[PDB]
């Protein structure tokens, strides 16, 4: 079942009670990358 | 919400729309709004 | 549509004093005849106020962060100032909220939002009819919806004294935005009068979205246009406050402990 999916790469902790939807490409250093560089990829990842 | 012991009775406010309770002077309920439209004050000390 | 304009002009930060603005009632929990202390996110007594004067040579829209809440003004006439943008990243990838009325009830839509760089009110100068509402642009992934109760409402533009003073407070909570709101009218040149004027709970949401941006949205006249009326932010501090109340139930005179040395002994 791959339709399902988690986020794992956020820059920092979360308030209570709020949700991160947009899928941004990660990097540690801002840097709007183009995956697959690296250092940069998707925070998205599925469960199996 | 609440539950408690006491003697009813009519109030004299100038209750708010918004507010429902009272906790007169330090967490003292003493006045309530009815949830069937009436604002009644509370004497829970019946008499001891 | 990106229908950004050409004479859009900052002025160079007119500071004003918060004087004692700001106090609201922090519960629905009434009381009559005391003095409650409570330690919740208000804004200070005092402060720098960033005034925009926004006039015919002055456009003022910038992006303004959020900061732990703001504090909000608006000295107009005839109701000029709704619509405001809760945003994230203030982009199409952005989980955004907007804040605006169709002229007869006002209308909350969070979802994500290809924000333009200059969407406006098409407000007609003599008619005030929002015929270019083209803030609903595209929609995809959309989250929330709400309308209000529908109540009267003027668009266009006016003048004389100062009738209309909206006082708002934009607090973010728990997941909850919270909106408080309180009404008098003044008369001042343009400055900010002294005084208090209590809010109101309102409005409670339970979106959850990553408040870190916001700007407010205008009405161009018909080129756009403005009148003499402006409007005041201030941003909001996690300090601690007395309030005295009457035997009436209403706040009559607030005081903060972090300002001075004799407000703390008062609220000691």
């Amino acid at each position: 079942n791959y339709n399902y999916k988690y986020r794992y790469l956020r820059h920092g902790k979360l308030r209570p009670f709020e949700r991160d939807i947009s899928n941004v490409p990660f990097s540690p250093d801002g840097k709007p990358c183009t995956p697959p560089a690296l250092n940069c990829y998707w925070p998205l990842n599925d469960y199996g | 919400g609440l539950t408690g012991t006491g003697v009813l009775t009519p109030s004299s406010k100038r209750f708010q729309p918004f507010q429902q309770f009272g906790r007169d002077v330090s967490d003292f309920t003493d006045s309530v709004r009815d949830p069937k439209t009436s604002e009644i004050l509370d004497i829970s000390p019946c008499s001891f | 549509r990106c229908t950004t304009f050409d004479d859009v002009q900052a002025p160079n930060y007119t500071q004003h004093t918060s004087s004692m603005r700001g106090v609201y009632y922090p519960d629905e929990i009434f009381r009559s005849d005391t003095l409650y202390l409570t330690q919740d996110l208000f804004l200070p007594f005092y402060s720098n106020v960033t005034g925009f004067h926004t006039i015919n040579h002055t456009f003022g829209n910038p992006v303004i962060p959020f900061k732990d809440g703001i504090y909000f003004a608006a000295t107009e006439k005839s109701n000029v100032v709704r619509g405001w943008v809760f945003g994230s990243t203030m982009n199409n990838k952005s989980q955004s909220v907007i804040i605006i009325n169709n002229s007869t009830n006002v209308v909350i839509r969070a979802c994500n939002f290809e924000l333009c760089d200059n969407p406006f009110f098409a407000v007609s100068k003599p008619m005030g009819t929002q015929t270019h509402t083209m803030i609903f642009d595209n929609a995809f992934n959309c989250t929330f919806e709400y309308i209000s109760d529908a109540f009267s409402l003027d668009v266009s533009e006016k003048s004389g004294n100062f009738k209309h003073l909206r006082e708002f407070v934009f607090k973010n909570k728990d997941g909850f935005l919270y909106v408080y709101k309180g009404y008098q009218p003044i008369d001042v040149v343009r400055d900010l009068p002294s005084g208090f004027n209590t809010l109101k709970p309102i409005f409670k949401l339970p979106l959850g979205i990553n408040i870190t941006n916001f700007r407010a949205i205008l009405t161009a006249f018909s080129i756009w246009g403005t009148s003499a009326a402006a409007y005041f932010v201030g941003y909001l501090k996690p300090t601690t406050f007395m309030l005295k109340y009457d035997e009436n139930g209403t706040i009559t005179d607030a005081v903060d402990c972090s300002q001075n040395p004799l407000a703390e002994l008062k609220c000691s």
